[PDB]
């Protein structure tokens, strides 16, 4: 929001903007240390070792 | 006599106020460095500089 004789506000004294995550539902950890990971689903009528 | 809206307008040029803004929260923020944080003051020398078209 601005005004004619210059006065303005912006967006940054109204919010604190951060790259941070899309969601935070899930979140994983290996032996303790905190890990991400994908799980791989198998397509209907495919083979597995190929 | 004594109307609202004007018939012609006189204006000197020479020299020209200009005014800025300037949000409250940098000004508090400049006050509480200036005096507690990291100390600094300039002096006369920081009487103005200038300015962009």
């Amino acid at each position: 929001k601005v005004n004619p004789d210059g006065s303005q506000v912006r967006l940054k004294d109204v919010a604190d903007v951060g790259l941070g995550g899309q969601d935070y539902s899930i979140n994983a950890q290996f032996n303790g240390s905190p890990a991400s990971g994908i799980a791989i689903k198998l397509a209907t009528g495919a083979n597995a070792l190929d | 006599n004594g109307q609202a809206n004007a018939m012609a307008t006189v204006q000197q040029l020479d020299p020209i106020y200009v005014d800025v803004t300037q949000p409250s929260t940098a000004l508090l923020r400049l006050r509480r460095e200036l005096a507690s944080g990291q100390l600094e003051r300039a002096g006369d020398n920081a009487a103005k500089v200038s300015l962009k078209l």
